C-alpha cells in the first residue's frame, strides 16, 4: 500500500497548495473593498472555479484509486459529475475571458471604461457559469452505475460511469466533442490573444517615446519580460490539459474493454496531477508577475 | 403609489436630468486633460503661437490690429552683445533693426486658465495652460489632481542666462527647482510627466561661444558639442525623478517642429498602456 | 482680557454625544464637488462640480429641479439668491456668472457675467437680488451692481489671496479670510476695513458668522478652528485635537450657535461644542475630502459635499 | 414672447377623423408637459388629454380613451392630437395648455388661443352661475369637492382660472393660495379640505367673466361648472 | 494710517462678550433641531 | 477497481 500512500501523499500536498493560493486571492478581492473592478472580477471568478475543481474533483479521484466500491452511491454518482464538469467549464472559459480582457487593455488602450463596464463584466461571468451548467447537465442525465468486465481478473465490477454500455457511438461522440470544446477552442483563443499581447508588448518596448534610451533601460527589460511570461501562460495550460484529454478519450474509445496495466496506471495518475496543477499555476504566476500584488498577497496570508 | 400626480411628474423630470448627466459624463471621459505648466519659457508664450501656426490657425487683420500696440510696447520695454547677463526680449534685434512674424514674437503675460482643444486619431485632448494664473499654487493645484499628463516646457539655451532680478541665480537651476517641486507633488503621483526641451537651434549657436562647464562643473565633454550639452541637460532634468519607476517622456523641439502633436499622442498612449498594465497586475 | 471663554463656560452642561445619520444621498455629479449652497426655503439646494454642472436639487424627494451647464468647468464657489430667483457661480475663469431660475421660457439662462477680478473667484454671496460680494485670489473683495455690471466698491487691504467670505445676518458687514492668515471685518457701505484678526499660523480656508453676528469662526490649513469676537477684538477659543493634522475645508454653525461643524481633509466632518471646545460628534459617511458643508436656515439638516461626488443630508 | 397657436379645426362630417396641432414659440417646449382641454359651445370646459415631458406618460379622458391619440414632435416644437370616429359630442373649442412640474412651479400657466371643431372620480361643483356685482365690492366665489383635495404632502391641489369674453382662460391661483405671475394682488384664495373660496377685493371691470375651479389630485382633472360675474 | 485708525475701535471686556454669547445660546436652545432632535413625525427628512 | 474506467475526470 506504499504506492497508494504516495498517491495522497502527493495529491493532498498539491491540493493544499492550490487551496491556499486560490483562497488568498478570494480573500484579497473582498477585504480591500477597492480592489473590486473589471480585471479583478474575472480573476476572482477563475479562482472560484478552481476552488470548486480542487475541493470536489480531486478527493473523488483519490477515492477511486483507494477503494473499488463507489462510496457516493447512485444519487451521488449523478451529483458528482455535474459539479466536476461545470467546474472544468467555468475554469477553462474564464481563462479565455481573462485573455481577451487583457488583450483589450494592452493592445487597444482606448475607451477602456466602455460605459457600464462593471455590469457587463458581472454579466459575462454569470453567462459563462450558465453555459457551464448547460454543458454539465447531459453528464448528469446519463451518469449511472454500470457493470465493467475486466479481461485480466475476469471480474464484472459495477462502477459509476458517464454513459451506459448499450450505446457504442454515444461514448465516442461525447468524448470527442467534450475534447474539442473543452480544450481545443479555449486554447486556440488564448493562443491568438496572448500572441498579439506579446507582439505589441515587445514592439512597445523599443518604441518608448524617450530621447535618452539609458534612463528607461529597466522599463524596457520589464516589457520584454512580460511578453515571455504571457507566452509561458499559453504553454502551461496546453501541457497540463493534454494528457487528461488523451487518457479520457482513449478510455472512452475502448469503453467495453477495461485496461489494467502499469503503463495505464502511472499515465492516469500523471494526467490527473498535471490537470489539477493548472488551478494552482493560475494565481501563483500572477503572484510572481506583480510586486504590489505580492505585497497584498502576503498581507492576506 | 403614495405620490401625487405632480410628484410623479417631478420624479419624471429628475429621471430625465439623470439621463442627461450620464450622457454628459460619457462625453466628458473621452477627453484627456493635459496640464501645461508655466515656466519662464512658457511665460514668454511664443512657442504656443508658433505651434498654433503649425496647426493651421492664422491671424486676420483684426487680430493684427490687436497686436500693433503690443509691438510698440515691446520696443519701449526692451529699450528701458551681453544679453545673457540681464533680462531682455529674445527678439530685440529684429524689432530694432504687423506682419505674421511681428505677431509671433510679442511676449505677453496671460490673465487666467486658457484651454486649447485638439483632436487626434479619434482622441480629443484639452491642453490647460495655467501659466498666467499668478496666484498661490497651493490653493488651486488640487483642481488638476486627476490629469493624464503634466507637460513641461524648458529652453536649452538657458544655461548661461542669469537674470538681473535674481542676485546672480542661473535660470536653468530655477527651472530645475520648479520641475522637481512639481513632480514631487502628491497630486500628480498617478500622472505622467512629459518634458519638452526648446530653443534647440539657439543652443547650436550658443554652445560655440559659451562653455557649459563654466556654469555647471559636472559637465565633462567635448566642450564645443551641442549634442553632448543636450544630453547632459536632459540627464540633469531626468535625474530629478524621485520614483525611478515612472517614465519621464522627452522631446527636443526646434520651434519649427511638426511632430509635437504626434509625440504628445504617443506619450499619452504609453501612459495609458502602463496604467492598464498596472491595473491588470501584469506589471 | 478679563477671563477666557473656557473659564466662563466651565460650569455649563456638555452637549453630549451627537448622532447624525444620512437621511438622503444626492447622486448625479460625475466629478469632485467643490461648492454647495442651501436655499432660504430650506428645501432646495444648489451644488457645483468640476464636470461643468451646477445642479439645483429638492432635498425632501432627492429630485433634480434644475441642471445648469457652465461655460468654464473650473468652478470653486456657488451661491443661491435669498429670494430664490438667481444662482451665482465662479472659478478659475475670473468671472462671476449670474443665472436666473424663475425665467418665463422654462430654460435657466445667464443674466450677467461679472468680469473685473484678475485672480480666481473663491467665494460669492448674494446681498440682495441686485448686489453680490465676491472674494478673489487677487487679494481683493468686490461689491458689485448686478444690473449695471460694474463693481461699486473694492476692499483692498489684504496681502495674500482671499479664500472665503461670510455675510453678517444684517448684511451690513462681512468678514474675509485670506492666505496671509488674517481675517478682516469690512463695512459694505463705507468700503473700508474696521478690524483685523491674526491668530492663525497658516492659510484660512473657511469663515462663518455666528448667528448673533457679534462673533465668527475660521478654519485653517493648520488643523485648528479659531473663534474671534468683534467687540472684544480678540481670539476666544481654538478647536484642535492632537490626532487632527489635516486642513479644514469648510466650517459652519448650528442655528443656536452651540454646535460648530467643520469639514476636514481626513475624509470626515467633526462637530464641536462651540462653548466648551470639546468634540461632540463625527460625520463619517464620505470616503474623500469633505469639500462643502452647509446647514439650513431652520436647522433641520446638514448637507456635506465631497470629492467623491456625492452629497449627503444628515439629521 | 410665449405663444401657443393651435390649427386644424373646421367642419368635419360625422364619423370622419381630424388632426389638431399647436405650434409653440418662445419657451423651452421640450421641458414642458402638455394638455389638451376643450370647451362646449355654451357649457364649461373639460380635460381631454395629457402628454408628459419626454413622452414617457400619457393619460386620456375616459370619454375619448381609445378614439383619441396625443403626440409631440419635441425637435419641431409641435403638439398633435389625432381624432378618430368623430361623435357629435366632439363639437368644441380645443385649447393647448402647457404645464411644468417641479417643486414650486405653476402648472397650467399659459393657454393657447384654441381651434373650433364642429361636426354636423372627483366632481367639482360650483352652486352659483350668475353674480352681478358693481365695481368696488368684495366678491367671494365658492367651490366644493367630492373628497379632500389636501394631500398627505400638505398641498391642496385646487387651481382657479378666469375666462374673459372672447379671450382664452388664464391662471389666477394655483394650489389654493399661490398667485400666478402677473396677476394683481386683488385676487386671493382660501379653502378647507373640501370647500374653497376665491375673493376679489376692489372689483374692477377687467375681472368680469366666468371663473372655473379645477382639481389636480388625481388625473381626471375635473373642472367646475363655472361662476359668472356680470 | 490704517493701524492708527484701527487703534480707536471700542473694546468691551471679554466677560461681557462671553456672557452675550452664552445668553444667545440659551435663548434659542429649543428652536435648534440638531442639538435637540425633533420627533420623527415633524422631521421633513425620513418622515 | 474504480480508477480504471469513470467520467471526464
Amino acid at each position: 500500500p506504499g504506492i497508494l500512500y504516495v498517491i495522497p501523499a502527493v495529491y493532498g500536498v498539491i491540493i493544499l497548495i492550490g487551496l491556499i493560493g486560490n483562497i488568498t486571492l478570494i480573500k484579497i478581492f473582498c477585504t480591500v473593498k477597492s480592489m473590486r473592478n473589471v480585471p479583478n472580477l474575472f480573476i476572482s471568478s477563475l479562482a472560484l472555479g478552481d476552488l470548486l475543481l480542487l475541493i470536489t474533483c480531486a478527493p473523488v479521484d483519490a477515492s477511486r484509486y483507494l477503494a473499488d466500491r463507489w462510496l457516493f452511491g447512485r444519487i451521488g454518482c449523478k451529483l458528482i459529475p455535474f459539479i466536476q464538469l461545470t467546474s472544468v467549464g467555468v475554469s477553462v472559459f474564464t481563462l479565455t475571458a481573462l485573455s481577451a480582457d487583457r488583450y483589450k487593455a494592452i493592445v487597444r488602450p482606448m475607451d477602456i471604461q466602455a460605459s457600464h463596464a462593471l455590469m457587463k463584466a458581472c454579466l459575462k461571468a454569470a453567462f459563462i457559469w450558465i453555459i457551464s451548467m448547460l454543458l454539465a447537465i447531459p453528464e448528469a442525465v446519463f451518469s449511472d452505475l454500470h457493470p465493467f468486465h475486466e479481461e485480466s481478473t475476469n471480474q464484472t465490477f459495477i462502477s459509476c460511469a458517464p454513459y451506459p454500455h448499450s450505446n457504442e457511438l454515444h461514448p465516442k461522440i461525447h468524448s470527442m466533442a467534450s475534447f474539442l470544446v473543452f480544450y481545443v477552442i479555449p486554447l486556440s483563443i488564448i493562443s491568438v490573444y496572448y500572441y498579439f499581447i506579446a507582439k505589441n508588448l515587445i514592439q512597445s518596448a523599443y518604441n518608448l517615446p524617450v530621447e535618452g534610451n539609458i534612463h528607461v533601460k529597466k522599463q524596457i527589460e520589464s516589457r520584454k519580460r512580460l511578453a515571455k511570461t504571457v507566452l509561458v501562460f499559453v504553454g502551461l495550460f496546453a501541457f497540463c490539459w493534454l494528457p487528461n484529454h488523451v487518457i479520457y478519450l482513449y478510455r472512452s474509445y475502448h469503453y467495453s474493454e477495461v485496461d489494467t496495466s502499469m503503463l495505464h496506471f502511472v499515465t492516469s495518475i500523471c494526467a490527473r496531477l498535471l490537470a489539477f496543477t493548472n488551478s494552482c499555476v493560475n494565481p501563483f504566476a500572477l503572484y510572481l508577475l506583480s510586486k504590489s500584488f505580492r505585497k497584498q498577497f502576503n498581507t492576506q496570508l | 403609489c403614495t405620490l401625487s400626480a405632480e410628484d410623479k411628474a417631478a420624479v419624471e423630470r429628475s429621471k430625465m436630468i439623470d439621463r442627461n448627466l450620464r450622457e454628459d459624463g460619457e462625453k466628458a471621459r473621452r477627453e484627456l486633460k493635459l496640464l501645461l505648466l508655466g515656466t519662464g519659457e512658457s511665460g514668454k508664450s511664443t512657442f504656443i503661437k508658433q505651434m498654433r501656426i503649425i496647426h493651421g490657425s492664422g491671424y486676420s487683420d483684426e487680430d493684427k490690429r490687436g497686436f500693433t500696440k503690443l509691438v510698440y510696447q515691446n520696443i519701449f520695454t526692451a529699450m528701458q552683445d551681453r544679453r545673457r547677463e540681464y533680462q531682455l526680449s529674445d527678439s530685440t534685434k529684429y524689432y530694432l533693426n504687423p506682419t505674421q512674424q511681428d505677431v509671433l514674437r510679442v511676449q505677453v503675460p496671460t490673465t487666467g486658465i486658457i484651454e486649447y482643444p485638439f483632436d487626434l486619431q479619434s482622441v480629443i485632448f484639452r491642453m490647460v495652460d495655467v501659466g498666467g494664473l499668478r496666484s498661490e499654487r497651493r490653493k488651486w493645484i488640487h483642481c488638476f489632481e486627476n490629469v493624464t499628463s503634466i507637460m513641461f516646457l524648458v529652453a536649452l539655451s538657458e544655461y548661461d542666462q542669469v537674470l538681473v532680478e535674481s542676485d546672480n541665480e542661473n535660470r536653468m537651476e530655477e527651472s530645475k527647482a520648479l520641475f522637481r517641486t512639481i513632480i514631487t507633488y502628491p497630486w500628480f503621483q498617478n500622472s505622467s510627466v512629459i518634458l519638452f526641451l526648446n530653443k534647440k537651434d539657439l543652443l547650436e549657436e550658443k554652445i560655440m561661444y559659451s562653455h557649459l562647464v563654466d556654469y555647471f562643473p559636472e559637465y565633462d565633454g567635448p566642450q564645443r558639442d551641442a549634442q553632448a550639452a543636450r544630453e547632459f541637460i536632459l540627464k540633469m532634468f531626468v535625474d530629478l525623478n524621485p520614483d525611478s519607476d515612472k517614465i519621464i517622456y522627452s522631446h527636443f523641439t526646434c520651434a519649427t517642429d511638426t511632430e509635437n502633436i504626434r509625440f504628445v499622442f504617443a506619450a499619452v498612449k504609453d501612459t495609458i498602456l502602463q496604467l492598464n498594465l498596472k491595473e491588470y497586475n501584469l506589471v | 482680557a478679563d477671563a477666557t471663554l473656557s473659564q466662563i463656560t466651565n460650569n455649563i452642561d456638555p452637549v453630549g454625544r451627537i448622532q447624525m445619520r444620512t437621511r438622503r444621498t444626492l447622486r448625479g455629479h460625475l466629478a469632485k464637488i467643490y461648492a454647495m449652497h442651501w436655499g432660504t426655503d430650506s428645501r432646495l439646494l444648489v451644488s457645483a462640480s468640476q464636470d461643468g454642472k451646477l445642479i439645483i436639487w429638492d432635498s425632501y424627494t432627492t429630485n433634480k429641479v434644475h441642471a445648469i451647464p457652465l461655460r468654464s468647468s473650473w468652478v470653486m464657489t456657488c451661491a443661491y439668491a435669498p429670494s430664490g430667483n438667481y444662482v451665482a457661480c465662479g472659478g478659475l475663469d475670473n468671472i462671476c456668472s449670474i443665472y436666473n431660475l424663475k425665467t418665463r421660457e422654462g430654460n435657466v439662462r445667464v443674466s450677467r457675467e461679472l468680469a473685473g477680478h484678475t485672480g480666481y473667484l473663491s467665494c460669492c454671496r448674494f446681498l440682495d437680488d441686485n448686489q453680490i460680494v465676491t472674494s478673489s485670489g487677487d487679494t481683493t473683495c468686490a461689491l458689485w451692481d448686478i444690473e449695471t455690471g460694474q463693481q461699486t466698491t473694492t476692499f483692498t487691504g489684504h496681502t495674500g489671496d482671499v479664500m472665503s467670505l461670510s455675510l453678517a445676518p444684517d448684511t451690513r458687514l462681512f468678514v474675509s479670510g485670506a492666505c496671509d492668515a488674517s481675517a478682516k471685518l469690512w463695512d459694505v457701505r463705507e468700503g473700508m476695513c474696521r478690524q483685523t484678526f491674526t491668530g492663525h499660523e497658516s492659510d484660512i480656508n473657511a469663515i462663518c458668522f455666528f448667528p448673533n453676528g457679534n462673533a465668527f469662526a475660521t478654519g485653517s490649513d493648520d488643523a485648528t478652528c479659531r473663534l474671534f469676537d468683534l467687540r472684544a477684538d480678540q481670539e476666544l477659543m481654538t478647536y484642535s485635537h492632537d490626532n487632527i493634522i489635516c486642513g479644514i475645508t469648510s466650517v459652519s454653525f448650528s442655528k443656536s450657535g452651540r454646535l460648530l461643524l467643520a469639514g476636514y481633509d481626513d475624509f470626515n466632518c467633526n462637530v464641536w461644542d462651540a462653548l466648551k471646545a470639546d468634540r461632540a460628534g463625527v460625520l463619517a459617511g464620505h470616503d474623500n475630502r469633505v469639500s462643502c458643508l452647509g446647514v439650513t436656515d431652520d436647522g433641520m439638516a446638514v448637507a456635506t459635499g465631497s470629492w467623491d461626488s456625492f452629497l449627503k443630508i444628515w439629521n | 414672447d410665449v405663444q401657443l397657436v393651435e390649427s386644424g379645426g373646421g367642419l368635419v362630417q360625422p364619423g370622419g377623423s381630424r388632426k389638431l396641432s399647436c405650434s409653440a414659440s418662445g419657451f423651452a417646449f421640450s421641458s414642458f408637459g402638455m394638455h389638451w382641454v376643450r370647451q362646449a359651445p355654451e357649457k364649461g370646459l373639460e380635460w381631454v388629454a395629457y402628454i408628459s415631458s419626454g413622452s414617457g406618460t400619457i393619460y386620456y379622458a375616459d370619454t375619448v380613451k381609445g378614439r383619441f391619440t396625443i403626440s409631440r414632435d419635441d425637435p419641431k416644437n409641435t403638439l398633435f392630437l389625432q381624432m378618430t370616429s368623430l361623435r357629435s359630442e366632439d363639437t368644441a373649442m380645443y385649447y393647448c395648455v402647457r404645464s411644468i412640474y417641479y417643486y414650486g412651479s405653476s402648472p397650467f400657466d399659459f393657454w393657447g388661443q384654441g381651434t373650433t371643431l364642429t361636426v354636423s372620480d372627483i366632481v367639482m361643483t360650483q352652486a352659483t352661475s350668475s353674480v352681478p356685482v358693481t365695481p368696488g365690492e368684495s366678491v367671494s366665489i365658492s367651490c366644493r369637492s367630492s373628497k379632500s383635495l389636501l394631500h398627505s404632502n400638505g398641498n391642496t391641489y385646487l387651481y382657479w382660472f378666469l375666462q374673459r369674453p372672447g379671450q382664452s382662460p388664464q391662471l389666477l391661483i394655483y394650489r389654493m393660495s399661490n398667485l400666478a405671475s402677473g396677476v394683481p394682488d386683488r385676487f386671493s384664495g382660501s379653502g378647507s379640505g373640501t370647500a374653497f373660496t376665491l375673493t376679489i377685493s376692489r372689483l374692477e371691470a377687467e375681472d368680469v367673466g366666468v371663473y372655473y375651479c379645477m382639481q389636480h389630485l388625481e388625473y381626471p382633472l375635473t373642472f367646475g361648472a363655472g361662476t359668472k360675474l356680470e | 494710517e490704517q493701524l492708527k485708525m484701527e487703534a480707536n475701535i471700542d473694546r468691551i471686556k471679554v466677560s461681557k462678550a462671553a456672557a452675550d454669547l452664552m445668553a444667545y445660546c440659551e435663548a434659542h436652545a429649543k428652536e435648534d433641531p440638531l442639538l435637540t432632535p425633533v420627533p420623527a413625525s415633524e422631521n421633513p427628512f425620513r418622515e | 477497481x474504480q480508477w480504471a474506467v469513470x467520467h471526464f475526470l
